């Protein structure tokens, strides 16, 4: 009765993991600039 | 156990909650052998009390340290 | 300079010549009226007021991004 499985490639997140980490660095940048209590940046 | 046996993690909690809560028997669990009953008493799955008690306590005592880690200084080996 | 606010200015009592503030030769406390050194208010107002608002923008800076010329 077990069956189920349906896995095949074992790293579906590998492509979508580091991209979120790269997006989190961008997301963490606006967290410090958000709201009137936020901070500014220099480019 | 639901990952190897291919069971729904959401349905895993809902199955044990509808049984181990109302019924005082806590033996309801995940069946990885592919049988027709989830009862561990009939399937003969036995763990020692004092043995499994240490496995639970020693696992919680590990968090008394790692959770407090702030600064790490590693000198040359 | 504490005798200004220390003693009640509405009661006079002297003890305060106001300015004092510096001497550039003898190293003594001399009033600015006898020394003859004064500056307009614009030297302070609209000077430090503009400088303070300019310096707080540096504290607002969080990160730094530098792009070298190609």
């Amino acid at each position: 009765p077990s069956n189920a499985t349906f896995k095949n490639k074992e790293k579906p997140q590998e492509v979508r993991k580091a991209n979120i980490i790269a997006a989190r660095s961008v997301a963490d940048a606006i967290r410090t600039s958000l709201g009137p209590k936020g901070m500014d940046k220099m480019i | 156990l639901a990952e190897n046996s291919g069971l729904d993690p959401i349905g895993t909690l809902s199955t044990l909650k509808s049984k181990q809560l109302k019924e005082k028997i806590s033996n309801i669990g995940v069946d990885c052998l592919g049988y027709g009953s989830n009862d561990m008493k009939e399937l003969f799955v036995v763990d020692p009390f004092i043995g499994k008690k240490q496995q639970i306590l020693l696992a919680t005592q590990l968090c008394r340290m790692i959770l407090k880690i702030d600064n790490v200084i590693i000198s040359g080996k | 300079h504490a005798a200004s606010q220390m003693a009640k200015p509405e009661d006079v009592k002297r003890r305060s010549y106001r300015n004092y503030g510096l001497d550039l030769i003898r190293g003594k406390i001399v009033d600015e009226i006898h020394a003859g050194v004064l500056e307009p208010t614009i030297s302070k107002v609209k000077s430090l007021k503009s400088a303070l608002e300019a310096c707080v923008a540096i504290l607002r800076i969080d990160t730094m991004i530098t792009v070298d010329p190609e």
